[PDB]
C-alpha cells in the first residue's frame, strides 16, 4: 500500500525541471 | 583615615551584634548541634518567619560569615 | 458570582485555624482570620477582590482608590507649584539642587487644597500652556 | 570587483564589510544604482513569483515526506494513540542508543515524530492513502514550476507589465476580493462538500468518482429554485464515527454550532457552509471599485470626502500617498497579516477544526506558539516599514494638513501617552507580582492581591458560560438575544458549558495579572515602534534623519552622543520586546493548558499569582523530563530536544557578545591578528584579497539581534515541545 | 540505521551530497564569484 | 553653622529624610494596624 | 529691528529652541546673514558625551523670529 | 569617501578645523559673518568620518555635517 | 616636494609600524626641523630620540602623521611649526599633502577656494521624495 522506488525516482525527475526553471529565473533576475 | 573609620564602625557592628543580638555563649555551650545566628529580625509585615529556630530556643537569621569560629579561635 | 464568601468556605475555614502571626501581637492571625471573613474567596481559600465598581465591594477597590488619588495629587501639586515659585528668585538651578526647605514645608502643608486649586488653575489658564508657545521638536 | 553587481559604492572598498553589506542590501531595490521606477516594480513582481514557487516546493516537500517516510496509513487506523511521523533520520553520527530511542511510533528506521498539524489536516481534508497525497506532491511540483515560468516570462520585454498596471489599484482590489478571496473560498467549499464531507461519511470520492455521484441526493436543482432547508435536512448525529458511515445523515451544509462529540472538532458541514457564506460576501464585496465599466467606486472621491472639523483636512491627497509609495502598502499588508495571524492562533486552540487535534496536545501547542511568533514578527515589520515610509516616501507638501501630517504634528503627545500607559501598567503589574511573591514568601498567602477579572468573566457570561452566574444577554435564558430561534443556540451553549474542551477557559485571578502583562508588552512594543516611526524624520537631536537614511550607526559622540538614534535602532529594541511579550503569553498559554490537559487546574489557579510559582511549577517542574534526555545511564527520544535546548541557550548568549561589546575593541584586536598573520613565516604565503575588518556597528547589532532571536526560538521550541510530549507521550 | 521505506539507497547518497558536495561547490563558486574582478 | 543648614537641605539628604519619614509612618501604621487587604 | 534684551520666540523649525523664548543680547551690523545674537536659559545638546553643559547663545536671522516683548 | 558639507550657518569660529585630526577642513575667506571666514573641506578623500568636527561647533544643529558615504582604505583607517 | 631629505631618528624598532601596506599601496612620511635632541612619543608606540636638524619619519597612516604634528606643535617649548607631511607611493612618486598651501589651515589666506560649501541651512535641505529615484543624495542635490 506504500510507495515504490519508481514513484520516488519519478518525483525526482518531475522536480528536476523546476530546478532548471528556477535556474533560468535566478539568471534573468540577476541580469 | 576616613575609610578606616568606615571599616572600624563595620567591625564594631559585627562585635556588637555578636554581643547583644546573638547566641555566642549558647553556641559555645553546644557547637556541634545548634547553629549560630547573630541577627534578630523585627516582626512587622510577616518577616518574623525569617527568625528560624537555629537551636536552643533562640530565634534569628543563621549567619554564614562564620566569624563565630573566628571568635572561638581568638578566645 | 461563583465565588463562595469566606464566612462559609470550607477551605478558608480549614486554613484560618493556623494563620501565621505577622506582628508581635500573638493574636494577629486570629483577628486577621475574622477580618477577612467578610471577603469572598475562590476554590483555593484566598480572598479575591471584586473590582467591577459595585459599591457593596467598594471597600475592596474604590475606598483606597480615591485615597491614593488624594495623596498622589497632593504630591503632584506640591511638586508643581513649588517649581512655579522657583521659576525665578535669582537662579533656579541651585534652588532645585539644594531645597529652600521653608518654602518646601509651606507647600507641603498647604497642598491639601489641591483639587479645588486644580480646577482654579485649569480655569485661569495657568495650568495648561498653549500649543504654540511650548518648545516642541521639529517634524 | 563584480560583487555586488547592484551597488557601485560597495564594489570599490577593499574591506571585508562589502560582502556583508552586499548580502544585506541585496533586496533593497530602491538603493540600486541604475534602477528606474518601473524596473523596481517588475523586479518585485518576478521575485514575488519566485517566493510563491518556493512556498509550493515547501508544501510539496511536506507532502512528499508524509507520503514516503510517514506512517499516514497506520495513523488513520488509530489516531488517538499512535504518533505521526514527519520524516526519517539519516545522520551517520547516531550510535546505538540514539537509534534504539529514535525508532518510535512503530518503525524500524529512526524516525522523527511530527509535531506540526499536517496529519490532522490531511485526515480532515479526506486523504486516506499515501498515493493521493504523493500525487498532490507531484501536482504542487508542477504548480511551482508554473509559477517559476511566470516569473521568468514576466521579465521579458514583451510581457513586461507597465507601471500603470501596477498603479491600477481598483482593478486588482476587485480581483483580490472576488477572484482570489471569493472564488477560491468558493472552490474550497466545493471541495469540502464533494470530497471532505463524503470521506467523513465513508464514501470514497476520487477524481474518477466525483463526476458520477452527487454530494446531495436532491441534486443541484434545490439550489437553483430555492427552499434550501433540504441541504440541511439530516445532519450527523452525536453518535457519528469519523471516516465511516454510522449515524451519518447526508446533508452538505448543516449549520449546527459547537463541536463534533467524537473528534472534538467543528462539523465539516458547518465548515463548508461557512466557506460558502464567506465566498458569497467576498464576491459581493468584490464588485465595489470602478474599472473600465463605469459602475463602481473610485477611491480618490471616497478618501477626499471624509473631512471633519476635528479631523482636519481628512484623508485628502492620500490615495496618491499609498499608490506611489511601497513601504506604506507593505506596512498595511504586514499589519493586517499580523492581526489575522494572531487571529489564526487564537482560533486554532479554542475552535479546532481538525480531526483529533484537540487530543494531540503537543501539536496544538506547537501550532499556537508558531502562529503567535509569526504574528509578532509581522507586527514589528509593519511598524518598521512605517518608519521606512516616513524616512523615504513621505512628502509634507502633498500630504498637507491631512491625517498623516496631523499625526506627525502631535507625536510628542502620542509617545508620551504611550510612555504613561507603559509605566502605568508596568509599575503596578510588577508591584502586584512582587507583593504577592513577598507575602507567599512570608508564609501568608491570604494577603495576596487577587483581583477577580470581572470584565472577562462578564464577556464569558454574554458568550454562554453560565458558570459565574452573571445572567447577562446569553447566559440568562429569557434574554432578547437568546430567544431568537437561530441555529447556533443549543450546540454552542452545550459546547461552551462543557468543561472538557479549550473553548472559553475558566478565567481565574491569575489571568487578570497576566493579561495586564501582555497589555504591558503590547503597549511598550507599540511605544518603541511608534516612537521610531514618528521620529524617523527628525527630532531635537538631529532633524536631518531623512537625509541620513533609515539605518545608520550614530551621529558621533557629540551633542551628548547619539548611539541608537536611527529608526532602525528603535526596531532593534522593539524586536527584544516582541520576543519578550511573546514569551510571556506563550508561557501563560502553555502553563494554562498544562493545567487543563492534566486536569490539575488548581495548580495554575493557585501558583500563577506570584512569580516563584512560575519559576517553580513551570520552568523548574516541566523541564525535568527535558534535561533528562541523556543521562550517563541512558538516552531516550527527548535527547534531540535537550541538545536543542542547550543549543538555543548558546546562540542566545552568543548574541550578548555582539550586543554588549562594540566595534572599537574588536578592531583593535583584529589589528593584532593581522600583524600576527603578516609576521608568521610560513603563513606569509597565504594573504587575504580583501582587508579583514571588524563588523560594522549596525551590522553586528543585527547579528546579535539574529542570535538573540533564533537562540530564543530554538530553546523555546525545544522546551515547549519536549515538556508536553514527555507528559503526554 | 536503515530504511524501511521505499528507496532506502537514496538518502545514503543524498545526505552526503547535500551535506558536503553541494555546500563545497556552492562556497567554491561563491568565493570565486565574490572575489573576482 | 551657615553651611550645615544648606548641606542638610541638599537633594539626597532631604529625599532620604523624606523617605525615612514616609517609611516610618508606613511601618508604624502597619504595626498598629496590620494585614489590611481592603477597607 | 530688535533691541538688546527683549523676549522673542524662535521659528527656526530645526533648532533646539523652537518655540522657546530668548533675549536678544546684541544685533550686529547689516550685510551678514544671521546677525541676531539670541541668548537662552536652557542649554542645548552640545559638546562631548558627559559634558556638564552646552551653549545657549546663537546667531539667528530676522525673518524667523516672532517678537513677544 | 565621505562627504563633508558645510552650511552657511558657520560663524567662522574655526573650532572644527583645529579639532579634525586629518587636515581636511580649512578656513577660506567669506563675507557672511563677523569673522568673515568659513570652513571648507577640499580633501574629503582623507576624512575617515570620525565626526570630531561635529563635537566642537557652537551653532544650533551644527553647521558642518559629515555624511558617511562610501568607504575605502583611507576612510576605513587601515594600516594594512 | 619630490625628494625626502632627512635622517631617521634614533629608535630601537617597534611592531605597530609599517605593515605590508607600505610597499604595496601607500605610506606616509613626516619631515621636520628640530632644535635639540629631545624625546618624542611616536604614535606607532613607545618613545624615540628626535635627531638634531632635519629628520624624516615614515608612518603608515595620515592620522598618525597628523597626531605627530599635533605633538610637535603643542608638547614642546620650542614649538616645531615647520613640519611637512608627504605621501609616498611604492612607484616612487611623492605627493605633498600638508600644509601644502604653505600656511596652516587654522588661519585664513588668499588663494584657497570654498570647496564643499552650501548656500542654505540644514532645515532648508530638500526632501527625499522629489529625488527618490535620481540616484543622487538628499544632501548633494
Ligand atoms: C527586567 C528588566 C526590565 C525592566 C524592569 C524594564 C522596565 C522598563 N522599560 Mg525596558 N528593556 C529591557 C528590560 C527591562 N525594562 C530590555 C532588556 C530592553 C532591550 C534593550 C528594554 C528596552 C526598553 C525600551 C526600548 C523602552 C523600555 C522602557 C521601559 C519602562 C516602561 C515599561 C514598563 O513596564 O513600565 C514600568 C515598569 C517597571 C517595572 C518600572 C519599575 C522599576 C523599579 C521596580 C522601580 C522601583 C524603584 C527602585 C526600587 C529604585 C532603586 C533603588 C536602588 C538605587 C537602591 C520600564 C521602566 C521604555 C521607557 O522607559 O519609556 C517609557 C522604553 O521606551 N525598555
Ligand atoms: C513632582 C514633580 C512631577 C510632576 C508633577 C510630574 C508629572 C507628570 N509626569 Mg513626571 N517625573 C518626575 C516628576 C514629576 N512628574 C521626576 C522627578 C521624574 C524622574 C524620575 C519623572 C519621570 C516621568 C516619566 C518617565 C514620565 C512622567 C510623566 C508624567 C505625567 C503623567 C503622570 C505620571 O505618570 O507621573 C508619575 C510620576 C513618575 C512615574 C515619576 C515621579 C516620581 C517622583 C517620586 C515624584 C515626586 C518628584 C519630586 C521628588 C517631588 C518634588 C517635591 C518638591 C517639594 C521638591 C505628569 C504630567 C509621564 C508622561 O510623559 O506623561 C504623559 C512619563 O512617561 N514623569
Ligand atoms: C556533531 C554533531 C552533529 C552533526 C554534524 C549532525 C549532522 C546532521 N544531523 Mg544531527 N543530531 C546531533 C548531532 C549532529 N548532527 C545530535 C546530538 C542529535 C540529537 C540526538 C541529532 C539529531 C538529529 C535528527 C533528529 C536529525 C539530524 C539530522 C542531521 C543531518 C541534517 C541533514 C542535512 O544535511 O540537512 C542540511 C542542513 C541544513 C539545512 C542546516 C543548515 C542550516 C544553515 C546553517 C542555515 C542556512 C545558511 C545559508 C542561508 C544557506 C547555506 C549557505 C551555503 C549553501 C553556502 C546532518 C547530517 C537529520 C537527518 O538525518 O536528515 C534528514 C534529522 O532528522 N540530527
Ligand atoms: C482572479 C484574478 C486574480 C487572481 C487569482 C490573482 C492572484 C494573485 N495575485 Mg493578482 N492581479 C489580478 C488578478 C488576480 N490575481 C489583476 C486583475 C491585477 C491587475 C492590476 C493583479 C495584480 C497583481 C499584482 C500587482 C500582484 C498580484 C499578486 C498576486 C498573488 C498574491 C496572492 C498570494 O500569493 O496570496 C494568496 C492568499 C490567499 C488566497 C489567502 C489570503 C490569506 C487568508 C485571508 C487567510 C485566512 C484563510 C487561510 C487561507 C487559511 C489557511 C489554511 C491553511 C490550512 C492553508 C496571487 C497569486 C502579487 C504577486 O505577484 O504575488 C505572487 C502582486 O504583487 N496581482
Ligand atoms: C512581507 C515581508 C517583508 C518584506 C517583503 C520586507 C522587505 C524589505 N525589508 Mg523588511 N521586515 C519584515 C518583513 C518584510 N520585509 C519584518 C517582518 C521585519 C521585522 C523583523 C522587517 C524588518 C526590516 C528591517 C529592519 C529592514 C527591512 C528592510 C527591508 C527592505 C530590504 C530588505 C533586505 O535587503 O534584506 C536583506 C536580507 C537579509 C539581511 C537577510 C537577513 C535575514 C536572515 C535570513 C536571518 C537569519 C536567520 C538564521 C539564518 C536562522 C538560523 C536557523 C538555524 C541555522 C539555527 C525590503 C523592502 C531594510 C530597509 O528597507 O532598509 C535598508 C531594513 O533595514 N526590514
Ligand atoms: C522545501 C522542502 C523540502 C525540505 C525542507 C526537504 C528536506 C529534506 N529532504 Mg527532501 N524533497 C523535497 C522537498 C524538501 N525536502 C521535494 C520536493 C522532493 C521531491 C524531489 C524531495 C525529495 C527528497 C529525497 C528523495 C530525499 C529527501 C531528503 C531530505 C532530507 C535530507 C536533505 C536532503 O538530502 O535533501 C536533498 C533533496 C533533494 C536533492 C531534492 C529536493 C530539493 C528540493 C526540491 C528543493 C527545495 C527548494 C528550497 C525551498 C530552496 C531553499 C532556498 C533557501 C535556502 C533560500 C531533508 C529532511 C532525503 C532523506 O529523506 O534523507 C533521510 C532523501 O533521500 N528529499
Ligand atoms: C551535514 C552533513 C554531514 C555529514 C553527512 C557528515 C558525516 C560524517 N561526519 Mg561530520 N560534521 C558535519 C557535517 C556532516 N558530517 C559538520 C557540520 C561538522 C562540524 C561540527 C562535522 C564534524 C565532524 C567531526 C568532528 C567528525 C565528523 C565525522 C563524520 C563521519 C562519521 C563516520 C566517519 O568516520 O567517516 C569516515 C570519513 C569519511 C566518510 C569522509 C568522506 C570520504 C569519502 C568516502 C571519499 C569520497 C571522495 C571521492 C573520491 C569523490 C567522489 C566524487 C563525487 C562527485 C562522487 C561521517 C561521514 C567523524 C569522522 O571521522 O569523519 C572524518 C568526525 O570525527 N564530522
Ligand atoms: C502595585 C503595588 C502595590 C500595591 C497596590 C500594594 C498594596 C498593599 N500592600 Mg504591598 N507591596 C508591594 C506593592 C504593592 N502593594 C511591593 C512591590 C512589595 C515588596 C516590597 C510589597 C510588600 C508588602 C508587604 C510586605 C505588605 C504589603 C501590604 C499591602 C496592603 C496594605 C498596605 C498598608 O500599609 O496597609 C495593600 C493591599 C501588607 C499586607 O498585609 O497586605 C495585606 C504587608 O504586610 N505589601
Ligand atoms: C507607523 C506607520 C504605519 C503602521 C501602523 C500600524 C502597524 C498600525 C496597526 C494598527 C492595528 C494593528 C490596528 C488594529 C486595530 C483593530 C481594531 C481595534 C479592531 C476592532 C474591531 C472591533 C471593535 C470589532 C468589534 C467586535 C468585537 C470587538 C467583538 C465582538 C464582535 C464585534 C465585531 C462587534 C503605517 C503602515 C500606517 C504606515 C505609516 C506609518
Ligand atoms: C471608576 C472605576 C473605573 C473606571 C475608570 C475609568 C473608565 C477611567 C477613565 C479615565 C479617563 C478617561 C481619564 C481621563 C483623563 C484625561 C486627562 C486630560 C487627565 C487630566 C490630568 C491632568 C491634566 C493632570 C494634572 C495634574 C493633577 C490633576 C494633579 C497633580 C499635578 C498634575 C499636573 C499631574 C474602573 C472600571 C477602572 C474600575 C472601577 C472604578
Ligand atoms: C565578535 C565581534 C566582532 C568580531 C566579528 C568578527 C571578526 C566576524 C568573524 C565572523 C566569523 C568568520 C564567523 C562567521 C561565520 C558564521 C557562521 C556566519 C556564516 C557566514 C554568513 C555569510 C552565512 C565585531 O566585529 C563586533 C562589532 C561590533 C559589535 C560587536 C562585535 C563582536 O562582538
Amino acid at each position: 500500500m506504500a510507495l515504490s522506488d519508481t514513484q520516488i525516482l519519478a518525483a525526482l525527475v518531475v522536480a528536476l525541471l523546476p530546478a532548471f526553471l528556477a535556474f533560468r529565473l535566478s539568471t534573468e533576475l540577476y541580469k | 583615615f576616613g575609610h578606616l573609620a568606615v571599616v572600624f564602625v563595620w567591625l564594631s557592628g559585627m562585635y556588637f551584634h555578636g554581643a547583644k543580638f546573638s547566641n555566642y555563649e549558647g553556641w559555645l555551650a553546644d557547637p556541634t548541634h545548634i547553629k549560630p545566628s547573630a541577627q534578630v529580625v523585627w516582626p512587622i509585615v510577616g518577616q518574623g518567619i525569617l527568625n528560624g529556630d537555629v537551636g536552643g530556643g533562640f530565634h534569628g537569621i543563621q549567619i554564614t560569615s562564620g566569624l563565630f569560629y573566628l571568635w572561638r579561635a581568638s578566645g | 458570582a461563583n465565588l463562595t464568601p469566606c464566612s462559609e468556605n470550607p477551605a478558608y475555614l480549614a486554613k484560618s485555624k493556623n494563620f501565621l502571626n505577622t506582628t508581635n501581637d500573638p493574636n494577629s492571625g486570629k483577628i486577621r482570620a475574622e477580618r477577612y471573613a467578610s471577603a469572598l474567596c475562590g476554590p483555593e481559600g484566598y480572598p479575591h477582590l471584586i473590582v467591577d465598581g459595585r459599591f457593596t465591594h467598594a471597600g475592596d477597590f474604590l475606598i483606597p482608590s480615591i485615597l491614593f488619588l488624594y495623596i498622589a495629587g497632593w504630591i503632584g501639586w506640591v511638586g508643581r507649584s513649588y517649581l512655579i515659585e522657583i521659576r525665578e528668585s535669582k537662579n533656579p538651578e541651585m534652588q532645585e539642587v539644594v531645597i529652600n526647605v521653608p518654602l518646601a514645608i509651606k507647600k507641603m502643608l498647604g497642598g491639601f487644597l489641591w483639587p479645588l486649586a486644580a480646577v482654579g488653575e485649569y480655569t485661569s489658564g495657568k495650568l495648561v500652556m498653549k500649543d504654540s508657545e511650548i518648545p516642541t521638536s521639529p517634524r | 570587483t563584480k560583487f555586488p553587481k547592484f551597488s557601485q559604492d560597495l564594489a570599490q572598498d577593499p574591506t571585508t564589510r562589502r560582502i556583508w553589506y552586499g548580502i544585506a542590501t541585496a533586496h533593497d531595490f530602491e538603493t540600486h544604482d541604475g534602477m528606474t521606477e518601473e524596473n523596481l516594480y517588475q523586479k518585485i513582481f518576478a521575485s514575488h513569483f519566485g517566493h510563491i514557487a518556493i512556498i509550493f516546493l515547501w508544501t510539496s516537500g511536506t507532502l512528499f515526506h508524509v507520503a514516503w517516510q510517514g506512517n499516514f496509513e497506520q495513523w488513520i487506523k488509530d489516531p488517538l494513540n499512535i504518533r505521526p511521523i514527519a520524516h526519517a533520520i539519516w545522520d551517520p553520527h547516531f550510535g546505538e542508543g540514539a537509534v534504539n530511542a529514535f525508532t518510535q511510533a512503530g518503525a524500524s528506521n529512526p524516525v522523527n515524530i511530527a509535531y506540526s498539524g499536517v496529519y490532522h489536516w490531511f485526515y480532515t481534508i479526506g486523504m486516506t492513502t499515501n498515493q493521493e497525497l504523493y500525487s498532490g506532491a507531484v501536482f504542487l511540483l508542477v504548480l511551482a514550476s508554473l509559477f517559476l515560468f511566470a516569473g521568468w516570462l514576466h521579465l521579458q520585454p514583451k510581457f513586461r507589465p507597465s507601471l500603470a498596471w501596477f498603479k491600477n489599484a481598483e482593478s486588482r482590489l476587485n480581483h483580490h476580493l472576488a477572484g482570489l478571496f471569493g472564488v477560491s473560498s468558493l472552490a474550497w467549499a466545493g471541495h469540502l462538500v464533494h470530497v471532505a464531507i463524503p470521506e467523513a461519511r465513508g464514501q470514497h470520492v476520487g477524481w474518477d468518482n466525483f463526476l458520477s455521484t452527487p454530494p446531495h441526493p436532491a441534486g443541484l436543482m434545490p439550489f437553483f429554485t430555492g427552499n434550501w432547508g433540504v441541504y440541511a435536512a439530516d445532519p450527523d448525529t452525536a453518535g457519528h464515527i469519523f471516516g465511516t458511515s454510522e449515524g451519518a445523515g447526508t446533508a452538505i451544509l448543516t449549520f449546527l454550532g459547537g463541536f463534533h462529540p467524537q473528534t472534538e472538532s467543528l462539523w465539516l458541514t458547518d465548515i463548508a457552509h461557512h466557506h460558502l457564506a464567506i465566498a458569497v460576501i467576498f464576491i459581493i464585496a468584490g464588485h465595489m471599485y470602478r474599472t473600465n465599466w463605469g459602475i463602481g467606486h473610485s477611491i480618490k472621491e471616497i478618501l477626499n470626502a471624509h473631512k471633519g472639523p476635528l479631523t482636519g483636512a481628512g484623508h485628502t491627497n492620500l490615495y496618491d500617498t499609498i499608490n506611489n509609495s511601497l513601504h506604506f502598502q507593505l506596512g498595511l499588508a504586514l499589519a493586517s497579516l499580523g492581526v489575522i495571524t494572531s487571529l489564526v492562533a487564537q482560533h486554532m486552540y479554542s475552535l479546532p477544526s481538525y480531526a483529533f487535534i484537540a487530543q494531540d496536545h503537543t501539536t496544538q501547542a506547537a501550532l499556537y506558539t508558531h502562529h503567535q511568533y509569526i504574528a509578532g514578527f509581522l507586527m514589528v515589520g509593519a511598524f518598521a516599514h512605517g518608519a521606512i515610509f516616513f524616512v523615504r516616501d513621505y512628502d509634507p507638501v502633498a500630504n498637507k494638513d491631512n491625517v498623516l501630517a496631523r499625526m506627525l504634528e502631535h507625536k510628542e503627545a502620542l509617545i508620551s501617552h504611550l510612555s504613561w500607559v507603559s509605566l502605568f501598567l508596568g509599575f503596578h503589574t510588577l508591584g502586584l507580582y512582587v507583593h504577592n511573591d513577598v507575602v507567599v514568601a512570608f508564609g501568608t498567602p491570604e494577603k495576596q492581591i487577587l483581583i477577580e477579572p470581572v470584565f472577562a468573566q462578564w464577556i464569558q457570561a454574554t458568550s454562554g458560560k453560565a458558570l459565574y452566574g452573571f445572567d447577562v444577554l446569553l447566559s440568562n435564558p429569557d434574554s432578547i438575544a437568546s430567544t431568537t430561534g437561530a441555529a447556533w443556540l443549543p450546540g454552542w451553549l452545550d459546547a461552551i458549558n462543557s468543561g472538557t474542551n479549550s473553548l472559553f477557559l475558566t478565567i481565574g485571578p491569575g489571568d487578570f495579572l497576566v493579561h495586564h502583562a501582555i497589555a504591558l508588552g503590547l503597549h511598550t512594543t507599540a511605544l518603541i515602534l511608534i516612537k521610531g516611526a514618528l521620529d524617523a524624520r527628525g527630532s531635537k537631536l538631529m532633524p536631518d534623519k531623512k537625509d541620513f537614511g533609515y539605518s545608520f550607526p550614530c551621529d558621533g559622540p557629540g551633542r551628548g552622543g547619539t548611539c541608537d538614534i536611527s529608526a532602525w535602532d528603535a526596531f532593534y529594541l522593539a524586536m527584544f520586546w516582541m520576543l519578550n511579550t511573546l514569551g510571556w503569553l506563550t508561557f501563560y498559554w502553555h502553563w494554562k493548558h498544562l493545567g487543563v490537559w492534566s486536569g490539575n487546574v488548581a495548580q495554575f489557579n493557585e501558583n500563577s499569582t506570584y512569580l516563584m510559582g512560575w519559576f517553580r511549577d513551570y520552568l523548574w517542574a516541566n523541564s525535568a523530563q527535558l534535561i533528562n534526555g541523556y543521562n550517563p545511564y541512558g538516552v531516550n527520544n527527548l535527547s534531540v530536544w535537550a541538545w536543542m535546548f542547550l543549543f538555543g541557550h548558546l546562540v542566545w548568549a552568543t548574541g550578548f557578545m555582539f550586543l554588549i561589546s562594540w566595534r572599537g575593541y574588536w578592531q583593535e584586536l583584529i589589528e593584532t591578528i593581522v600583524w600576527a598573520h603578516e609576521r608568521t613565516p610560513l603563513a606569509n604565503l597565504v594573504r587575504w584579497k580583501d582587508k579583514p575588518v571588524a563588523l560594522s556597528i549596525v551590522q553586528a547589532r543585527l547579528v546579535g539581534l539574529a542570535h538573540f532571536t533564533v537562540g530564543y526560538v530554538l530553546t523555546y521550541a525545544a522546551f515547549l515541545i519536549a515538556s508536553t510530549a514527555g507528559k503526554f507521550g | 540505521m536503515d530504511g524501511s521505506y521505499a528507496a532506502s539507497y537514496l538518502p545514503w547518497i543524498l545526505i552526503p551530497m547535500v551535506g558536503w558536495l553541494f555546500p563545497a561547490v556552492t562556497m567554491g563558486l561563491l568565493f570565486i564569484h565574490i572575489e573576482s574582478e | 553653622m551657615d553651611g550645615l543648614k544648606s548641606f542638610l537641605s541638599t537633594a539626597p539628604v532631604m529625599i532620604m529624610a523624606l523617605l525615612t519619614f514616609t517609611a516610618g509612618i508606613l511601618i508604624e501604621f502597619n504595626r498598629f494596624y496590620p494585614d489590611l487587604l481592603f477597607h | 529691528a530688535l533691541n538688546r534684551g527683549d523676549k522673542v520666540r524662535i521659528k527656526r523649525t530645526e533648532s533646539y529652541w523652537y518655540g522657546d523664548v530668548g533675549t536678544v543680547a546684541s544685533v550686529e551690523k547689516s550685510g551678514i546673514l544671521y546677525p541676531v545674537i539670541v541668548r537662552f536659559d536652557r542649554v542645548n545638546y552640545n559638546g562631548f558625551s558627559g559634558s556638564a553643559s552646552g551653549v545657549n547663545t546663537n546667531n539667528f536671522a530676522e525673518n524667523e523670529l516672532e517678537l513677544v516683548q | 569617501s565621505h562627504s563633508v558639507k558645510i552650511y552657511d550657518t558657520c560663524i567662522g569660529c574655526t573650532q572644527c578645523v583645529r579639532a579634525c585630526p586629518l587636515d581636511v577642513l580649512e578656513m577660506v575667506p567669506w563675507d557672511g559673518c563677523k569673522a568673515a571666514q568659513i570652513a571648507s573641506s577640499p580633501r574629503t578623500e582623507d576624512c575617515v568620518g570620525c565626526k570630531r568636527c561635529e563635537t566642537a561647533c557652537p551653532t544650533d544643529f551644527l553647521s558642518i555635517r559629515v555624511y558617511l558615504g562610501a568607504e575605502t582604505t583611507r576612510s576605513m583607517g587601515l594600516a594594512y | 616636494m619630490t625628494e625626502l631629505s632627512g635622517q631617521p631618528p634614533k629608535f630601537g624598532g617597534s611592531t605597530g609600524g609599517l605593515l605590508s601596506k607600505a610597499n604595496r599601496e601607500e605610506k606616509y612620511a613626516i619631515t621636520w626641523t628640530s632644535a635639540s635632541e629631545q624625546v618624542f612619543e611616536m604614535p606607532t608606540g613607545g618613545a624615540a630620540i628626535m635627531n638634531e636638524g632635519e629628520n624624516l619619519l615614515y608612518l603608515a597612516r595620515k592620522e598618525q602623521c597628523l597626531a605627530l604634528g599635533t605633538q610637535l606643535r603643542t608638547k614642546f617649548k620650542p614649538k616645531i611649526q615647520d613640519y611637512k607631511i608627504y605621501r609616498v607611493y611604492p612607484s616612487g612618486e611623492v605627493q605633498y599633502l600638508h600644509p601644502a598651501d604653505g600656511v596652516f589651515p587654522e588661519k585664513v589666506n588668499e588663494g584657497r577656494e570654498a570647496q564643499g560649501t552650501k548656500t542654505r541651512r540644514i532645515g532648508q535641505n530638500p526632501e527625499p521624495v522629489t529625488i527618490k529615484f535620481s540616484g543622487k543624495a538628499p544632501y548633494e542635490v
